[PDB]
RNA sequence: CGCAGACCACGGGAUUGAUAGACCAGACCUGGAAGCCUAGUAAUAGGUGCAGGGAACUGGCACUAACCGGCCGAAAACUUAC
RNA sequence: GGCACGCGAGCUGGGUUUAGAACGUCGUGAGACAGUUCGGUCUCUAUCCGCCGCGCGCGUCAGAAGCUUGAGGAAACCUGUC
RNA sequence: UGCAUCCGGUGAAGCCGCCGAGUGAUCGAGUGGUGGAGGGUGUGGGAGUGAGAAUGCAGGCAUGAGUAGCGAUUAGGCAAGUGAGAACCUUGCCCGCCGAAAGACCAAGGGUUCCUGGGCCAGGCCAGUCCGCCCAGGGUGAGUCGGGACCUAAGGCGAGGCCG
RNA sequence: GGAGGGGAGUGAAAGAGUACCUGAAACCGUGCGCUUACAAUCCGUCAGAGCCCUCGACGUGUCGUGGGGUGAUGGCGUGCCU
């Protein structure tokens, strides 16, 4: 099937206000003394050194 | 021990079993590798039995071990060391370790590695 | 499966069927190279 | 407020993919935003984290700012020149594929704790 | 983590823990492992021995992983009657 | 019995309805026959309404959590022998 | 555009506004911004003189939509390295696939794609430090191999010639 | 890392930076004001509450020969061309 007409402005923003990003959530690790933001699923990771921190 | 539920692991049975396979290998011979997150979650309870299978090491858990590992060194550090060391330690050989995401495909990657506390 | 193009390359029948002496050999191929030499075609034949 | 400003151009990104990126740095310091850009598993986050990088060196070093009390004000991606190519296809039909840029413009300020 | 499930949602657990895995035992499936000994020229058979191997089911067991953690989220008053 | 004698962006292609060929009949002939016979490409990623399921947001005059009443709807309704 | 007048780097046209105006097409020698070299008015002369639509033409850009697809029937893994950056590049060890082939060598065709060094905007259906991509330099050695200088087939051209 | 940019300079001008005179529309953003999640809308028009901005007059907010933006709500209303 092919689209009978073109979308107006309110429904393709409306339906394309759907497509975003979520921020993911940080907690604070102090690896070699500073204190820096890793996601929590890296907490362990980050305690052991196998992450890397620029 | 507990099958996949859903689609294997490398596209067909046989390709997951070579990949546990060469993956058990690789851990035994390094004592940690880094790989996809579901990988080392299908890869704990196989190396585990492959490791209890070298605890209580006789010729028949030897040959047990030899059918799936395929390789001779590995096979011998596993019932020389590997298999000695957990001696007094009931299960848990392995922690799995979360780390950042593959850049390619943002694939989830986690390290496994045999513990060494006792 | 039959996939032959229409297409087949060979230089000496291209040479032989479009080529500079069999246009001079005929008065209309002269008139061809005349009208390209005119039209100033950087390849006359 | 005080404020300085930089500007990727001819960034080779789309501008709704790196918009997408953007609205999770809006208005958040820099630190903090510079910390999402570099856990978001998007390939957008770093040219975006090298402008908002960028602007905040610049708030540093050209009108000497303390980079502790910056903050990303307006940020913003546009489009840039986008290059036409063909994927040809099924049945000798050729269709058009498009190369779309971006450029990413970023003003941190400095506003009081 | 799940017998909940396209995603999401739903349900349970999170060290004050049996949630999943491992380990130990049982149930069940297969059907008598390897090695050694004996008999036979050999093919092979018998003993050691309801053996060995093993997923989902049941019970134990903190050995491994549930983490020195983040984000949200609570009250204008007035009228009349009692 | 109605609903495009319901229903091919749900399916078929046996019949009818292209191009090949043959029989009877008609035409000098090219051909023809609501006569027969054999063979013969059924395309599409669902925009909107509709419908089947599942979420996110806000509302229900503070923020929450258990257990519920039901206006209103849907399902089911068959029958025999001894 | 003839003629006559007036404005203009102390800022023309064009463009975007504000504030107004005419019965209409429209107007603003009213104004602000932008801009940078030519315009206005009167009266005559001449038109490639007015678009909303021809399944019109060219350029630019939407909608579908961040959707379909990312090209077979073999399958990849790990360690180390390089590097700003690695699922894809390098090295090693495994694993798998072809094996009258998916191995090796010619002809036709292609034309420098070969090697060394360098590069990483374009291209590669992702990325790329890699490449049949880009840049520079280098590389093809024959009495005997395949051809000519040897010979003819079909066929072509054809001195004179015959026919027209 | 580069690309790119920010200072600094050249220039009468960088709202002239070898993507370069002027820089329109479609198309894509960001910020501010008003509005919008009980509602059947050829999307306008006529009345019109509320909110915001602005020009005058008088006090402190309150009208006026006012002006603009948005518009809850009510009435009417079947796109253009051929």
């Amino acid at each position: 099937a092919v689209p009978k007409r073109r979308m107006s402005r309110a429904n393709t923003r409306s339906r394309r206000a759907q497509w975003k990003a979520e921020a993911p959530g940080l907690v604070t690790v102090s690896v070699a003394g500073q204190q820096r933001k890793v996601p929590r699923r890296l907490l362990k990771a980050a305690r052991l050194g196998l992450v890397d921190l620029d | 021990p507990k099958p996949t539920k859903g689609p294997r692991l490398g596209g067909s049975s046989s390709h997951q079993s070579a990949l546990l396979a060469n993956l058990a290998t690789s851990l035994f011979e390094h004592g940690r590798i880094k790989t996809t997150e579901p990988k080392a979650r299908a890869l704990r309870p196989y190396a585990e039995k492959l490791i209890t299978h070298a605890k209580k090491g006789a010729l028949h858990n030897r040959r047990e071990v030899m059918k799936k590992i395929r390789d001779k060194d590995v096979v011998h550090t596993l019932f020389a060391e590997i298999g000695p060391f957990y001696a007094d330690r009931n299960g848990g050989y392995t922690r799995i370790i979360k780390v950042e995401n593959r850049k390619g495909d943002n694939a989830p990657m986690a390290v496994i590695e045999l513990v060494r506390e006792k | 499966a039959k996939g032959k193009r229409t297409f087949q390359p060979n230089n000496r029948r291209r040479a032989r069927v479009h080529g500079f002496r069999l246009r001079m050999r005929t008065r209309a191929g002269r008139a061809i190279v005349a009208n390209r030499r005119s039209k100033g075609r950087r390849a006359l034949t | 407020f005080p404020s300085a400003t930089a500007k990727a151009r001819y960034v080779r990104v789309s501008a709704t993919k790196a918009r997408r990126v953007i609205d999770l740095v809006r208005g958040k310091s820099v630190e903090e935003a510079l910390d999402i850009l570099r856990w978001a598993p998007q390939a957008a986050s770093e040219p975006v984290a090298k402008v908002i990088a960028s602007a905040a060196a610049n708030a540093q070093n050209n009108e000497g700012l303390d980079p502790s009390t910056l903050v990303v004000a307006t940020v913003y991606a546009d489009e840039g020149p986008t290059a036409k190519r063909i994927r040809p296809r099924a049945q000798g039909r050729a269709f058009r594929i498009r190369k779309r840029t971006s450029h990413i413009t970023v003003i941190v300020e400095s506003r009081p704790p």
